[PDB]
């Protein structure tokens, strides 16, 4: 019954510089109120609680760093990870963000 | 079967950013 088109692990960069799983879950978009944008949703498996909700900012660079891995930095000190178990549910999120920047989802890097 | 469901990215080193 589990959906595997959009189902996601979500990694934090650590203390390390290595990456922390902060769980599988279920990645989505919408738009958000208090964002005043178009943003990226994950609500975790473990529990169903709203893991992610990170606005798609028209200046960030997300990076398409794999096939299924897209990269970004949400703030200062501060850079997360969007891992896909489907390359189908990569290719739908990543051209919902290069819509929201204008760009053509053909780029792997949203930002020069 | 695949070996793993979820790749990682890269840890980024001190230089460049």
């Amino acid at each position: 019954m589990t959906d595997t088109r959009r189902r996601v692990k979500v990694y934090t960069l650590n203390e390390d510089r290595q990456w922390d799983d902060r769980g599988t879950g279920h990645v989505s978009s919408g738009y958000v109120e208090r964002l005043k944008g178009m943003s990226l949703l994950v609500r975790a498996e473990s529990d169903g609680s709203l893991l992610l909700e990170s606005k798609i900012n028209p200046n960030t660079a997300y990076q398409k760093q794999q096939d299924t891995l897209i990269v970004w930095s949400e703030a200062e000190n501060y850079d997360l990870a969007l891992s896909f178990q489907e390359k189908a549910g990569c290719d739908e999120i990543w051209e919902k963000i290069c819509q929201v920047q204008g760009k053509d989802p053909s780029v792997d890097i949203t930002q020069d | 079967s695949l070996p793993f469901t979820f790749k990682v990215p890269a840890p980024p080193p001190s230089l460049p950013p």
